[PDB]
């Protein structure tokens, strides 16, 4: 197919350049920009009219001039060539290999913006995922097809928790009553704003585990151009959707830092001179985030699934910052890390009180995992919301208000924080996590356990502490 | 008891209000800068490109 | 290059006409006086330039001449023992021709064009060369300066200048295609120099200070930040690192400091001595100096020229340490430049892309294999001055996400005159685990466990600070008083290092390891002797405590004898007193 | 058009103790339920859709999740209509516009839902209308006004924002239809500060 070049540049300023006679450029098209030195830059058409077309440049505009610059159309829709051979490979934020291996041979070219799923075509997420962490699996359980972000602060082990979840998560089919059978599980890892010290850690952990053979990594360094930061998660989701809904894979998608994505989005919009929002972020941030998070789920008549676990770092304990707030309105829950539990040495520091899973009730109950899962979760939660208030009142008044049963209850709370939440680098199964919870439940009388029915008490109560 | 109450209750409550007021005032300044830019752009267009 | 005339003057912005063909971000010469400027616009036949200097007195019709290149620096022999401003102008040579004032429009060269250098070739005609190779050596103070082909040049050589004295302007190697190679080459300051491969941090950066090396280490090629309120001690610590570290070449950047403090650092440095060789310290350092009244464009480019010079000295194979004075003033200059361009501020007044610039500055530090096959590393240490005291200041918040080490200072410990004023409850480091294999294979097998015991003992003493606040320390339990006295001994005889003091400003690794070993032995034996139940109050005044404090000032060469003396004194005291 | 508007005098039974006892809303009234994320707006609206005594229920999913609308499509045919005994979905009309669907269509969905609710009112039925979030409609108005480069009000919203909300909530009330029968429309709208 023949190519066309336009040389009527009339105005260059900041990231924008104007092309005069380019009426035949489609809106949203992708172009390449070449100057007199032969270096090629990228660009996108953000506004086209009869008099001129507006193109924003992907990188800096140093060296451009009105005499020798020429703009050539690449394609009208930004597409990515995808293939089944991408497993085990690594890509940058624009989809080029960075491992030195030969480039892939594409099977299909798919638009990276995607299309919205038909609500009639979806189905309800119902299958449980065993992650290995007792606080997640028991009280805030994860279901295939969910988007459950992790709320973190600055100076907390979010990356280590993400790596542990990547290593240990799988679904056990024998527990569901369907019978045991292997299921293809894959991981798509997207990282943006990642420094070299974190990149080396992730690469070394993936190589040491041996999970690189079934994973695809999209990596974007902090010194890379900022447009690649915007375009990074869309390509990962495009690969994940293709694999899941055209090869029956079960793909788990991890987005390493969405705070950098929101900062890069703020940098792009502010140069185009439009009205800002709550803290200077653009007003269309909700829609842009929704076009990313809403691509997960399950489809009726297809065996595949997509699961998203974004990791974002709050600027503070500020739950009202625009980024975690707008993440909360789109996703289906949150897992919040606690600085107090991290300060006293508990690992992983998951705080059960602000945490929530909105699809827990569909993936637990009779016939899936075990029939006592919801009752045990209720009984484990029943203590904390009152024990924390008791501890707050004691921190002002003292030990004078506590009775003997309250002392037993607070001892159980201390043992809870010391044994159930704190597990370190363990790989607990759901059965042994339930056994540990029940061993904690046997430290209280049956008459005070007001949640669990006595059928479950008659077959699980009385176990002594197992991890000692 | 009084020392612990003042340390754990009053001071963060005042600090959060200070932070909220600071954010509101800064957002209002960021809002008025945009209007100043718009009226400067309107001044430039009508006083230099009309005939 | 394209020449045009002025058709509009309005403050620092000058609109020129006839400039068709000028490129973005080029450096232009404006007016008959020859003021430098930067092009940021293109519109038809006109281009908008922004003048660095004062534009008062200019007239419409004066010519504008473009140089055709963006902001760049001259890299070559003659950069050591020099003082430069933010855009690489020699301050010493300007003073010779002009005086105590800096007249605008003065023209000087970064490298001395008339100094003869000894040249020794290392290539012969017929060879093939590629970017990053070494061709020729030049002596320079205690170093040998290597002449490098620029990274963007590949060709075949048939010309060699024989061994003789030449200036940097003379060609030495001429390629087959007509390319002439000189002893210097230019490079834009906002484009990072290419490398072969980037390595992992596995060797420590020996600061020479006990607490920073032991508790919060930083590896070779890492990044560190040292914040704190004003009057804390940042400058003296940075100067101590410049004096006593193991880095081969030191680069110091002044991003707009006060005039009197800049005079202080400009006067103090020539009087210093190199601990490695005994010569002047300035023979290995390069100084970049700016004051508050310099042009704002020279203040923004200060940290890029320094990091480009540091990357140049990295390509020759040396280890480079880059100390940067407070980057808050650099961020202030960036904010002013953004306000000149109407950039719709986002955070407080700062432009939305502040974090991107900070990341681009800090990402250049690392240990790499150069294009010539050698190995070089660059370490970056920067200072922050948050005005509110809290670390929620936007520059500090942006810095905290891209640094490996974080050496917070506290003003209260300065009031107690305990120096260095490091807050060990707020500081942290992420390089300990990677440096652990190096530590046990080189220093001692028991070093990490001993260090963890010291840190655990320091952590235990911090847990008793509530009980001391209600009741007096004398009413506390004998074991609690024991651990409190052990923590006090550890602080006052291990974490103290006076920098103004002549022999308290340096400490090796073996001395620190011996002091930690002695402290742990004394603590364990005293803890046993408390349960022994004899002279339990007189344990606090044993003569061994003199030997503990004596190890702080013992020479490294005399250290093993005093170590044996202290250990056998511990034995003869605790085993055989009663 | 209608003939007259009447004073509401019969309760709108929602089946929730705190809402039915402490803070009642009458047949033909209006209500608003603000709250942050994870508060319980959608579960409350779905419980009202399941257990209320209204004859026809219209649900408007303006700019929310797709699973929240898939649950309605899956579960409701398996339930039972409280006052007729048939399937529950036989009395329910769904208007769905999820968050990743085109933004400008958010404005149309509210008007379509209120028009259908008014149409079923004219036949003598009692209609309950639920809006999933009006803040998304406000955001759509903000974006459309931004494309017109109009001068904004507080927080970037167009200055005519309150007029649209007044014109939307005013359509509710118990009326006497043109045919002589009596109908009523009640609107419960969730706001997301
Ligand atoms: N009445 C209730 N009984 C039991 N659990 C409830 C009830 N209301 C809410 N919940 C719990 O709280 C969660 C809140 O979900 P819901 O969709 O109602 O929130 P929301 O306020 O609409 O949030 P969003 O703004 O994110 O859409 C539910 O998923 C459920 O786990
Ligand atoms: N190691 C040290 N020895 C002696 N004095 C110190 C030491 N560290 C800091 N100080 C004191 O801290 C003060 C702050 O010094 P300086 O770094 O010049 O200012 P700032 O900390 O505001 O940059 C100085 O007056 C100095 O006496
Ligand atoms: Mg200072
Ligand atoms: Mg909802």
């Amino acid at each position: 197919l023949l190519k066309k070049e336009y040389t009527g540049i009339t105005y260059i300023s900041g990231p924008l350049l104007f092309v005069e006679n380019a009426k035949d450029l489609a809106y949203g098209a992708i172009v390449d920009i070449k100057d007199g030195t032969g270096r090629v830059r990228g660009g996108q058409v953000i506004e086209v009219s009869e008099e001129y077309a507006v193109i924003q440049v992907f990188e800096e505009t140093t060296g451009l001039d009105l005499a020798t610059t020429s703009v050539s159309l690449v394609e009208d829709v930004a597409r990515l060539g995808v293939s089944k051979e991408m497993l085990g490979r690594r890509f940058n934020g624009i989809g080029k290999p960075i491992d030195g291996l030969p480039p892939i041979t594409p099977e299909k070219r798919l638009p990276i913006t995607g299309l919205p799923l038909n609500p009639v075509a979806r189905r309800k997420p119902e299958q449980f995922i065993q992650t290995g962490i007792s606080t997640i699996d028991v009280m805030n359980t994860l279901v295939r097809g969910q988007k459950l972000p992790i709320f973190s602060g600055s100076g907390l082990p979010a990356n280590e928790i993400a790596a542990q979840i990547a290593r240990q998560a799988t679904v056990r089919p024998d527990l569901s009553g369907e019978g045991e059978k292997e299921e293809p599980f894959a991981v798509v890892f997207a990282a943006m704003g990642i420094t070299q010290r974190e990149l080396s850690y992730f690469i070394q952990e993936f190589e040491r585990t041996g999970a690189l053979s079934r994973s695809v990594l999209f990596l974007n360094k902090a010194d890379d151009p900022t447009i690649e930061r915007i375009l990074t998660p869309r390509m990962a989701l495009t690969v994940a959707e293709y694999l899941a809904f055209e090869h029956d894979y079960h793909v788990l998608v991890i987005l390493t830092d969405m705070t950098n994505y929101c900062e890069a989005l703020r940098e792009i919009g502010a140069a185009r001179e439009e009205i800002p929002g709550r803290r200077g972020y653009p007003g269309y941030m909700y829609t842009d985030l929704a076009t990313i998070y809403e691509r997960a789920g399950v489809v009726e008549g297809k065996k595949g699934s997509v699961t998203q676990i974004p990791i974002l770092s709050m600027p503070d304990d500020d739950r009202t910052h625009p980024i975690p707030d707008l993440t909360g309105y789109i996703t289906e829950g949150q897992i919040q890390l606690s600085r107090e539990l991290h300060r006293k040495g508990i690992y992983p520091p998951i705080d059960p009180l602000p945490s929530l899973s909105r699809l827990m009730n569909n993936g637990v109950g009779k016939g899936k995992t075990r029939e006592d899962h919801k009752q045990v979760s209720d009984q484990l939660y029943s203590a904390y919301a009152n024990g924390v208030d008791i501890r707050k009142l004691v921190a002002i008044i003292g030990e004078d208000a506590l009775t003997e049963n309250d002392r037993r209850y607070l001892q159980f709370a201390d043992a809870f924080e010391r044994f159930f939440i704190n597990q370190g680098q363990q790989n607990r199964s759901i059965e042994e996590s339930l056994q540990i919870a029940w061993a904690l439940l046997s430290m209280l009388p049956q008459g005070e356990l007001k949640r669990i029915s006595k059928d479950h008490i008659g077959k699980y109560y009385g176990q002594k502490l197992e991890e000692i | 008891r009084r020392v612990n109450a003042l340390e754990q209750v009053v001071i963060p409550g005042i600090r959060a209000q200070i932070r909220f007021i600071q954010q509101v005032l800064e957002q209002r300044e960021r809002e008025d800068t945009f209007r100043l830019k718009r009226i400067k752009g309107k001044i430039e267009a009508r006083e230099a490109e009309e005939e | 290059m394209i020449q045009g005339v002025i058709q509009k003057i309005a403050g620092p912005a000058v609109i020129a006409k006839g400039m068709l063909g000028a490129r973005m971000y080029d450096i232009c010469k404006v007016g008959e006086e020859g003021l430098v400027g930067e092009i940021i616009r293109l519109d038809g036949d006109t281009a908008f330039v922004q003048v660095y200097e004062d534009t008062s007195g200019l007239k419409v019709g004066e010519p504008v001449v473009s140089t055709g290149l963006p902001l760049a620096v001259e890299l070559g022999p003659g950069m050591l023992n020099g003082i430069y401003d933010g855009i690489q102008r020699p301050l010493e040579r300007i003073r010779e021709k002009t005086g105590i004032y800096i007249t605008r429009g003065v023209v000087v060269h970064a490298l001395d064009r008339e100094k003869k250098w000894a040249w020794t070739p290392m290539v012969k005609p017929g060879d093939e060369v590629r970017g990053g190779m070494v061709l020729g050596t030049v002596p320079e103070f205690g170093f040998t300066h290597k002449i490098l082909v620029p990274p963007d040049v590949r060709g075949r050589v048939k010309e060699v200048k024989p061994a003789g004295e030449y200036t940097v302007e003379e060609p030495v190697v001429v390629l087959e295609d007509g390319t002439e190679l000189k002893m210097y080459h230019t490079w834009p300051v906002r484009r990072a120099r290419p490398v072969q491969r980037k390595l992992d941090p596995n060797t420590p950066f020996l600061t020479g200070m006990r607490i920073l090396d032991v508790l919060f280490p930083v590896a070779m090629g890492g990044t560190a930040a040292i914040p704190g309120p004003f009057g804390s001690g940042k400058t003296v610590t940075q100067q101590s690192l410049a004096k006593w570290s193991n880095a081969d070449v030191v680069v110091y950047v002044g991003c707009g400091e006060r005039g009197n403090e800049m005079t202080d650092v400009l006067v103090e440095f020539p009087e210093l001595t190199d601990p490695k060789t005994g010569g002047p310290l300035m023979h290995r350092t390069v100084l970049i100096a700016n004051t508050s009244n310099m042009p704002v464009a020279a203040r923004e480019a200060s940290i890029y020229v320094g990091v480009t010079i540091a990357e140049y000295f990295r390509d020759q194979g040396f280890s480079v340490a880059l100390m940067a004075d407070s980057t808050s003033r650099w961020a202030e200059a960036l904010r002013e430049i953004s306000s000149r361009l109407e950039e719709m501020p986002a955070e407080e007044g700062y432009p939305p892309y502040l974090a991107a610039r900070l990341a681009a500055f800090y990402e250049r530090a690392g240990k790499v294999i150069t294009l010539g096959g050698e190995e070089g590393a660059v370490t970056i240490v920067g200072a922050v001055s948050p005005p509110g005291g809290d670390m929620s200041e936007p520059v500090t918040q942006s810095t905290l996400r891209i640094v490996g080490a974080f050496w917070r200072l506290d003003a209260s410990l300065a009031f107690r005159r305990h120096f260095p004023a490091i807050n060990w409850n707020g500081s942290y480091s992420l390089f300990t685990s990677a440096l652990d294999p190096w530590y046990r294979e080189n220093v001692a097998e028991d070093y990490p466990e001993l260090r963890d015991a010291i840190s655990e003992l320091l952590q235990r003493e911090a847990g008793l600070q509530e009980i001391v606040q209600l009741v007096g320390p004398d009413a506390l339990q004998d074991a609690e008083r024991l651990v409190i006295e052990v923590g006090r001994i550890i602080r006052e005889d291990f974490l103290q290092q006076n920098a103004y003091h002549e022999v308290d400003a340096y400490c090796s690794m073996k001395k620190a390891y011996g002091i930690m070993k002695m402290i742990l032995a004394f603590y364990k034996e005293a803890e046993a002797a408390i349960k022994r139940g004899v002279s339990i109050d007189e344990i606090l005044q044993l003569p061994v405590l003199e030997r503990i404090g004596r190890a702080r000032y013992v020479s490294e060469e005399e250290f093993p004898a005093y170590f044996e003396e202290a250990m056998k004194e511990i034995q003869g005291a605790f085993k055989a007193l009663a």
